[PDB]
DNA sequence: TCTGTGCAGTGCTCGATGTTTTATTTAT
C-alpha cells in the first residue's frame, strides 16, 4: 500500500483549459494535468522561471480526479457551463512597446456547481514527500485558485490522508462516493481511456503534450 | 394525489342555485375563503391539505364566472385555454398580454373577465392542471398558443 | 531535402521518447510511428504534406498492389527508386526552386515565423491572450509543415494573399490506419483512380510560376502542381544555428527565423478536384456546384469522439466524402471506417476555433446520430425565429440566434460526453442514451430561451417567437423513440 | 497567517451593474438557481481605476524604484550570468545599499542585460541601442515609478514587460460577485421620443435589470506584496490591505449608474487572516429566501455557515466584523466592529 | 466636495405616471417584493420641458433622427446669420450624412442637437472653406480645443447634464458627452399591488350597454427619487463654467427633483403632489439612500411617515458606520433643517 | 551662449483588397 494525499477542489466557478490559441478560452469538465500541477506548484512556492523545481514536482506526482455531483436537500444538481463574455481595454498589441488597442474581445468559459476530490500519490522515483505537499495546500504561499485567479476555493484544498492499494480504493474513504474517476495509473476491473493533450512540456514553456487518463465508472 | 377536475367540474354544475349565487359573487379568489359553500364545495378534492388550497381557490374561481360559462369539450391533447379563447374570436390580443403579465390576484381577476367575455369551449382537466402550476412558463405558453390560433 | 534527411516528427505507437525520422525510415520498415508535436493542426499538416509526397511517389497500379504495401513495407532499393525523379523539387534551401518558395521576393520588411504559426497571431487578441517567440527559431520540419499548412488550412495573410485551392478554411479528411505508415499509404490514390479523379501543367508553382493576373481554369492544373499548390509569394530568409526550435522544443542545426512575402494575385475558375476534402453537392439552374466543406459559423465536435462527429455529418445532412475516403470505401466495403480530419473557424485573416481529431463503436455512432438530431431540431426552431425577426423589419443579432446557439449546444453537450462513454457498454447502452436525450431535451429548451431572451416584451414578435417554440417542440417530440 | 479574507455583502438598487454583448446583465448558476453576476474584472476595474486607488496606491510611498540603490543585490544576482561590467552599463543607462529586489525587477534587467551583452558583441552602441530600445527603456521607467499598483494589482495590459518573471500577478485576488438569492430580471421597455415627429417615438427599446444582494469575495497574499514591493515589511504591506478592504466596500462599477444610479455602500464587510484562502460562498449555495428583504436573511445565511464551517475549516485566526445591521452575530471568535474605521485600524495592527 | 447628492420623499395619490409597452405601471423588485417605477428617462423629460427648466435653465435640446426635417429647421433658425450652403455642408459634417434635398434624410440614431452649437460650428465651417482648408484638417483641428465647443452646451444644459453620443460625423469626434447627472429609477419605498379601474365609455347614440368596456391599472405611492451632481463634470460640460454657475443648475435640479412630476395620465387622474422631505448632501463618493427601504416600508397611519422615519434611521446608520461628515441639509412638511424649499436652495447655492 | 535649415529616421494614417452565407414556417 503507498500513502495517498486527497484534496478538494470545490467552488461556485471552476475552469479547466483545452487546447486553444484563441480568445476563446475553453473549458473540461474536469480538472487537468497542467492544472493540478500549476495548482500544487502555486502552494510549493514556484516561479515559473523555474524550470528546475517545476519538473521536479511533475515527474514526482500521479493524479486522480474523482468528479462529484452537489447534492441540495436530497436533490441532485447538475454542473453547467457558463459563457463570459470578457473584454480588456486598453490590450497590449505587440509584446515590446506600449502601443496598444481600444478593445479587445475574449470568450471564457466556466463549470458551475462543479466540485472534485483529488487523490494524489508519489512516482517510484519522486523527489518530494507526500509530508511536504500535505505542509504546502494546508500553507500555501502563492495564492491556490481553481483555473483561474478569479475563482477561488469553499472548501479547503485539503481533504485527508490515507494508505491504500489503489487510487480508487483511497478515495472510497471520502463522501461523496459514485463520481466517475479519471487516473494516470490503471485500475484492474476498467480498461477505457480518456485522450487529452494537457502534459505541460516544461522545456517548451505553455506548450503541451498528448497523454491519457484511465476511465473508472462510478456505480 | 391529483385533483379530479372533472368531478369537481360536475360538483359545481349540479349545485343548488343558492350555493352557486353566494360563491359567484366573490370579486377575488381569496374571499372564497368566506364563504361555507365554497369549503363543502372542495372539501372532497382535498382542500383540507395546503397542498390544493392555491389550485382549488383558482379553479372555482374561474368556475364563478358562471355554470354556462366554461363548456367543457371531450379530448378528440385537447383544446387549451389559450386556443380556447382564440376560438371565440372576441378577445383582443392585448387583453391576453395584459393577463399574462398581471400579478397575483390580479391575474385571476382579469382571467375571470376574460372567461366570461369568451365563453370557452375546452379541455377543463388540461386547464385545472394549467392553474395548478400556474406558473411563468404556463403563462407565457397561454399567450402564444392564442397567437398561435389567430 | 524532403526525401533524404530526417524531418518527421514521430514517437512510438505506444513509446516514449520523440525521435526525427527520414522518408526512408518510413517507408522502409516495421516500426509504428504516430506523428508527435505539441500542435493538432500541425499534426494534420505534417500528414497532408506525406500523403501528397506518397501520392506522387508511389501510386499502386492496382487495389492489389495497395492492399499488399500496407502490410509489407518496400525495401530501400524499391524507395530509392521511387523517390529518385522527386529530389529535385524538395529542397528547402535551393538556387532556383525552393520548396514551396518564391526567390525573388521584393519586400521592405521580414516578417516574423509567427505569420505561419495560424492562430498564434492573425487577430488583435492575440498578443494579449498567447505566449509570446513561439516564431523565433523554427526547425526545418516544422518550417515545411507551417509552410503547408498556410497553403492549405489556413487563410490568407491578410489582402493581397491568395488561398488555397480549396478556398479559405478547408475541412480536411483522411482516413485513419494503425501507425503512420499505414495511414500515409491508406491515403494515397492507386493509379488507375488517379486518372479518374484527373482527366495539364504538372509542375510546381516553385519551379513553374504562376503569371500576376492571369486566369487559370481548374482542368489546366495537373494533381501534383494542385496538391502542392502555393497560392503566396514567400520566401524563406537565411537560417541560423544548433538550438531549440520554438515551436516543437527540439534541437535543430538549421532554425529559420523569418520570411519575405509579397502581395501577388490571380484567379482560378472553376473548382480543382482536390481529394482530401469533401464537398457539399448543390444544383442550381441545371449544372451540378460542388463546394468543399468548412467549418463556417459552427465547429461541430465533442471530446474524445470529434472523428465521428464530423462523419456523420457527411455521411447524413448533399454532402460527399473525400475521394481518398471513396476509396477506402471501394476497396474494403466491410471495413470499419474512423476519421483523421481538421479544420479552422476564420473571420478572413483571424482564426476564431480549432477543431482536429488526430490520433492512431455502433453505441458511438448511435449516440452521435442522437447528438445531431437535438442539435438540427434547435436549428430549425432559431432559423424559424431568425427569419421571422427579419421579415419584421427588426434590425441586429437576432438573424442569426440560431449560429450562436449552435455553437452553444455543442460547448454545452460536451460536458455530458465523458460520463456518456464511461457508462457505455452491451446492457447499459440503452438507459446511458435514454438519459442523454433527457438531457438534450432539457438542454435546447435552455438554449432557445436564453437565444430569444433579449427579445421579450416585443410585442411584435409574439407571433414569430410562438411559432419558433412551437417548431422546436414538434422537432423535439419527432426524436423521443 | 499570509492570507487576508475579505468578505462583502453589499445591496443594490435596480440596476445593471455588468453586462455582456447582448446587452443582458451577467449571470450564473449557483446550486442550481440563477444569480446575477459582477464579474472579477469589472469589480477590480473599478477599484484599479478609482480616485481612492489613485491617491493611496497610485501615490504611495512605496511607488517608485530607485536602481541606483539596488545596484548591490542586482550585481549578485545577475553577477553568475552577468559580469559587473554589462550589469552595470545596464543599470546606468536606464536611469541615465538595498536588501532584496522584486522578482520582475530583476528578470526586466537580466533581459536587458541580455540585450547590451549581445550589443557589445555585435560591436554597436551609441544611439543605435537606445534608439532599439528606446520603446522598451521608456516602458520600464514607467513601470519603475508605479510599484504598489503592479505589486497589488499586477502588471497592466500594455506593460512592455518582456521576461516569465515580468508576468506580474495581482497580490488580491478579486472573486465574481454573485448574488445571494435567485433573480428573476426586470426589464425596462423604454421610448426615444423625437422633438420633429409627431405620430410616436423614433426608437423603441428594452433594457435588462435588476436589484441584488451581492456577495464579494476577496484575499491578499501578504508574502507576495511584500517581495513584489522589494522586501517591505509585514506592517507595510497590512496598510496596503487596509485599503482593498476599503475599495471592497465602495467602490461600484460605473456601467448604466448614469440612468440606474445605484450608489450603494457595504451593509457589512469582515476581514478574517487564515493560512488557506476560503470563500464564503456556500453560504448561498442554497439560496436565500426573502424576509423583509434580501439582505438582513443574507447576512444572517452568512453568519450562520460561520458559525457551522469555520472551526473545521480552520479558520481559526483573526477574524473581524463590520455591519449596519443588528442582526445576531456570529461566534463571539469574531471581534465586533461598530466602524468601517475601526475595522480598518484592526488590519493594520495585525489583527 | 465635488459630488451634490439629492433625495427626495415624493408621495403620490391613486395614478399611473409611467407605464409600459402595455399601457401597465412600470415596477421592479426590490427586496423581493414589487415597487412600483418611474423610469429615470421620464423624470428627467419632464423637467427639460418644464416651465420651470425654460424660465430659470433655457432651451432644452432638440432630439431628433430626421435631418432633412433638422435641415429646413436650421435654415429658418439660421439663415440670416449663414447661407443655407454652409448650414447644410455643416449638418452633413456633424452627422455624416449627405445633406441634400431628399424628403426623407436619416441619421444613425437620435441624436440631441444644440441649434447654438450648431450655429457655432457653422462659422468655422464658412472661415475653414474660406481659407482653403479642407474637412479632414478642419476636423483636426476642432479636436484641440474641445472646451471651445462645450461653451454652447450653456445652451442645451439637458446634455451637460444627461449625455450624448454618436457612431457618425464628427459628433463621434467632437460631441461625445459624459453627464455630469446621475440619477435613477424612482421607486416605491413599499410593496404595492396595483389597483385597476374597470371603466366604460357610453355611446349617445347606443341605448344598451356601452361601446367600450376596458381596464385601466392604477396605484398610489411614495417615491424615493435619487440624483446627484458631478460639479466638476458639469463645469468641464460647460466649456470651463464656474462652480457657482455649476451649484446654480444643481439648485434648479434640486428644485425639479421636488415639484416635477410626469404628465402621463395626470389628465384624468392629477397626482400634482410636491415632495414632503427634500435632503442634499455634499460628498466625495456619490451615497444613494435606496437601502433604507430594502426591507421594504410596512404602512402606520400611512406609509409617508414611515418612510421618512427608515431613511433618517439609514442614514445616521451610513454616516455613523462610514464617519461621513459632508455637509447636508434636510426641508420636510411632516442635518441642518431647512423650514422652506428656498432656505435649502439658498444652502445649496452657496456651497452648502 | 543658445538656436536656426537641412538632414537621417521613421511613426504614421491612407486606401484598395485577400475571402465569401444557408439551413423555417404550429395546430386546426
Ligand atoms: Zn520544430
Amino acid at each position: 500500500m503507498r500513502s495517498y494525499l486527497i484534496l478538494r477542489l470545490a467552488g461556485p466557478m471552476q475552469a479547466w483549459g483545452q487546447p486553444t490559441f484563441e480568445g476563446t478560452r475553453p473549458t473540461g469538465r474536469f480538472p487537468t494535468r497542467s492544472g493540478l500541477l500549476g495548482l500544487l506548484g502555486a502552494c510549493l512556492g514556484i516561479q515559473r522561471d523555474d524550470t528546475s523545481s517545476l519538473q521536479a514536482l511533475s515527474e514526482s506526482v500521479q493524479f486522480a480526479v474523482r468528479c462529484d455531483e452537489l447534492i441540495l436537500d436530497d436533490r441532485r444538481v447538475s454542473v453547467t457551463g457558463l459563457r463570459d463574455y470578457h473584454t480588456v481595454l486598453g490590450a497590449r498589441e505587440d509584446y515590446r512597446g506600449l502601443k496598444s488597442h481600444e478593445t479587445i474581445q475574449t470568450w471564457r468559459e466556466y463549470l458551475c456547481d462543479a466540485s472534485f476530490t483529488v487523490a494524489l500519490w508519489l512516482t517510484p522515483h519522486a523527489t518530494m514527500v507526500i509530508s511536504e505537499l500535505e505542509k504546502a495546500v494546508l500553507k500555501p504561499r502563492y495564492t491556490p485558485y481553481l483555473g483561474r485567479r478569479s475563482c477561488p476555493l469553499t472548501h479547503p484544498l485539503f481533504l485527508g490522508t490515507c494508505q491504500a492499494s489503489d487510487p480508487q480504493k483511497a478515495l472510497l474513504n471520502y463522501e461523496p462516493v459514485g463520481g466517475d474517476i479519471y487516473s494516470e495509473e490503471s485500475v484492474t476491473g476498467h480498461h477505457l481511456k480518456f485522450t487529452a493533450r494537457d502534459e505541460p512540456m516544461i522545456t517548451l514553456p505553455r506548450q503541451f503534450a498528448s497523454r491519457e487518463w484511465y476511465v473508472i465508472k462510478g456505480g | 394525489d391529483e385533483i379530479d377536475a372533472m368531478a369537481l367540474y360536475r360538483a359545481w354544475q349540479q349545485l343548488d342555485n343558492g350555493s352557486c349565487a353566494q360563491i359567484r359573487r366573490v370579486s377575488e379568489p381569496d374571499e372564497l375563503r368566506d364563504i361555507p359553500a365554497f369549503y363543502r364545495l372542495v372539501q372532497p378534492f382535498g382542500w383540507e391539505n395546503p397542498r390544493h388550497q392555491q389550485a382549488l381557490l383558482r379553479m372555482v374561481f374561474c368556475l364563478s364566472a358562471g355554470k354556462n360559462v366554461i363548456r367543457h369539450q371531450d379530448k378528440k391533447t385537447g383544446i387549451s385555454l389559450g386556443r380556447a379563447l382564440a376560438n371565440s374570436g372576441r378577445i383582443n390580443e392585448r387583453r391576453i398580454f395584459q393577463l399574462i403579465r398581471a400579478d397575483r390576484t390580479a391575474d385571476m381577476v382579469q382571467l375571470r373577465r376574460l372567461l366570461t367575455h369568451a365563453e370557452p369551449v375546452l379541455d377543463w382537466p388540461l386547464m385545472a392542471r394549467m392553474l395548478t402550476w400556474w406558473g411563468k412558463r404556463e403563462r407565457q405558453q397561454l399567450l402564444e398558443d392564442f397567437v398561435l390560433t389567430t | 531535402n524532403l526525401l533524404i534527411d530526417n524531418w518527421i516528427p514521430v514517437r512510438p505507437r505506444n513509446g516514449g521518447k520523440v525521435q526525427i525520422i527520414n522518408l526512408q525510415s518510413l517507408y522502409c520498415s516495421r516500426d509504428q510511428w504516430r506523428l508527435s508535436l505539441p500542435r493538432d493542426d500541425m499534426e494534420l499538416a505534417a500528414l497532408a504534406l506525406l500523403v501528397c509526397i506518397g501520392q506522387i511517389i508511389a501510386p499502386a497500379k492496382d487495389d492489389v498492389e495497395f492492399r499488399h504495401r500496407i502490410m509489407n513495407p518496400l525495401t530501400e532499393d524499391e524507395f530509392q527508386q521511387l523517390i529518385a525523379p522527386w529530389i529535385d523539387m524538395f529542397y528547402l534551401n535551393h538556387a532556383e526552386h525552393p520548396f514551396m518558395q518564391t526567390k525573388g521576393v521584393k519586400a521592405n520588411d521580414v516578417t516574423p515565423m509567427e505569420k505561419l504559426l495560424a492562430g498564434v497571431s492573425g487577430a488583435t487578441n492575440c498578443a494579449f491572450v498567447n505566449q509570446p517567440g513561439q516564431g523565433e527559431a523554427l526547425c526545418g520540419g516544422c518550417t515545411a509543415i507551417a509552410l503547408f499548412n498556410q497553403a492549405n488550412q489556413a487563410p490568407g495573410f491578410g489582402g493581397g494573399f491568395k488561398s488555397g485551392l480549396r478556398g479559405g478554411t478547408p475541412v480536411t479528411t483522411f482516413v485513419r490506419g494503425i501507425d503512420l505508415r499505414s495511414t500515409v499509404l491508406l491515403n494515397v490514390l492507386t493509379l488507375p483512380r488517379l486518372q479518374k479523379q484527373f482527366p495539364t501543367e504538372n509542375q510546381p508553382t516553385w519551379i513553374k510560376p504562376i503569371k500576376s493576373n492571369e486566369s487559370i481554369p481548374a482542368s489546366s492544373i495537373g494533381f501534383v502542381r494542385g496538391l502542392f499548390w502555393q497560392p503566396a509569394h514567400i520566401e524563406l530568409c537565411d537560417p541560423i544555428g544548433i538550438g531549440k526550435c520554438s515551436c516543437c522544443g527540439q534541437e535543430s542545426n538549421l532554425r529559420y527565423t523569418g520570411f519575405l512575402k509579397e502581395k501577388f494575385t490571380f484567379t482560378v475558375n472553376g473548382l480543382w478536384p482536390h481529394p482530401h476534402s469533401p464537398c457539399l453537392v448543390t444544383v442550381k439552374k441545371g449544372e451540378v456546384e460542388e463546394k468543399f466543406l468548412a467549418f463556417t459559423t459552427s465547429a461541430p465536435s465533442w471530446t474524445q469522439i470529434s472523428r465521428v462527429v464530423v462523419d456523420k455529418i457527411i455521411q447524413n445532412e448533399g454532402n460527399r466524402v473525400a475521394a481518398v475516403v471513396n476509396q477506402f470505401r471501394n476497396i474494403a466495403p466491410q471495413s470499419p471506417l474512423e476519421l483523421i480530419m481538421g479544420g479552422y473557424r476564420n473571420n478572413q485573416a483571424s482564426i476564431l476555433e480549432r477543431r482536429h481529431d488526430v490520433l492512431m463503436g455502433n453505441v458511438i455512432n448511435e449516440i452521435v446520430t442522437v447528438g445531431l438530431g437535438y442539435k438540427t431540431a434547435l436549428r430549425k426552431a432559431l432559423y424559424t425565429f431568425a427569419e421571422g425577426f427579419k421579415n419584421k423589419d427588426f434590425k441586429g443579432a437576432g438573424v442569426s440566434v440560431h449560429e450562436t446557439a449552435e455553437r452553444h449546444f455543442y460547448r454545452q453537450s460536451e460536458l455530458l460526453i465523458p460520463d456518456v462513454l464511461a457508462n457505455v457498454n452491451f446492457s447499459q447502452a440503452d438507459e446511458v442514451i435514454a438519459d442523454l436525450r433527457d438531457k438534450l431535451h432539457q438542454l435546447c429548451e435552455m438554449l432557445f430561451n436564453q437565444s430569444v431572451a433579449p427579445y421579450a416584451h416585443h410585442p411584435k414578435l409574439i407571433s414569430t417567437l410562438a411559432l419558433a417554440r412551437a417548431t422546436l417542440y414538434k422537432h423535439l417530440r419527432e426524436l423521443k423513440p | 497567517s499570509n492570507f487576508i479574507n475579505i468578505h462583502v455583502l453589499i445591496s443594490h438598487s435596480p440596476s445593471c451593474l455588468n453586462r455582456d454583448d447582448m446587452n443582458m446583465q451577467k449571470d450564473a448558476i449557483f446550486g442550481g438557481k440563477r444569480r446575477v453576476r459582477i464579474s472579477s474584472q469589472s469589480l477590480k476595474r473599478a477599484m484599479r481605476k478609482s480616485g481612492y486607488y489613485a491617491q493611496n496606491i497610485g501615490e504611495s510611498s512605496l511607488r517608485t524604484i530607485h536602481l541606483a540603490q539596488l545596484r548591490d543585490v542586482l550585481r549578485q544576482k545577475l553577477g553568475e550570468r552577468f559580469d559587473q561590467k554589462i550589469i552595470d552599463k545596464t543599470l546606468a543607462l536606464l536611469s541615465g545599499s538595498a536588501d532584496a529586489v522584486t522578482p520582475w525587477v530583476v528578470g526586466e534587467i537580466a533581459w536587458f542585460c541580455e540585450q547590451v551583452a549581445k550589443a557589445e558583441a555585435d560591436n554597436l552602441d551609441d544611439k543605435k541601442l537606445l534608439k532599439v530600445l528606446k520603446e522598451d527603456i521608456a516602458a520600464i521607467r514607467v513601470n519603475l515609478q508605479q510599484g504598489v499598483d503592479i505589486a497589488l494589482s499586477g502588471r497592466m495590459a500594455t506593460s512592455g514587460m518582456m521576461t516569465e518573471l515580468g508576468k506580474v500577478d495581482g497580490a488580491m485576488s478579486i472573486a465574481h460577485a454573485i448574488t445571494t438569492h435567485q433573480v428573476d430580471s426586470d426589464i425596462d421597455w423604454f421610448t426615444a421620443v423625437d422633438d420633429l415627429q409627431e405620430q410616436g417615438s423614433a426608437h423603441l427599446g428594452t433594457q435588462e435589470f435588476s436589484s441584488g444582494v451581492f456577495y464579494r469575495y476577496a484575499n491578499i497574499n501578504l508574502a507576495q506584496l511584500q517581495e513584489n514591493l522589494g522586501g517591505a515589511s509585514r506592517e507595510q504591506a497590512l496598510e496596503i490591505a487596509t485599503h482593498v478592504v476599503h475599495m471592497l466596500a465602495t467602490e461600484v462599477p460605473g456601467a448604466k449608474q448614469r440612468t440606474y444610479a445605484a450608489f450603494n455602500p457595504a451593509d457589512m464587510v469582515m476581514v478574517n487572516f487564515s493560512d488557506m484562502p476560503l470563500s464564503m460562498a456556500n453560504a448561498f449555495e442554497k439560496a436565500v429566501k426573502a424576509k423583509d428583504g434580501f439582505l438582513q436573511p443574507s447576512i444572517q445565511a452568512f453568519n450562520q455557515y460561520w458559525d457551522r464551517v469555520a472551526n473545521g475549516y480552520g479558520l481559526n485566526g483573526a477574524a473581524a466584523q463590520f455591519s449596519l445591521s443588528d442582526v445576531d452575530p456570529i461566534t463571539a471568535q469574531v471581534k465586533q466592529m461598530p466602524t468601517l474605521e475601526q475595522l480598518k485600524s484592526w488590519v493594520r495592527n495585525n489583527g
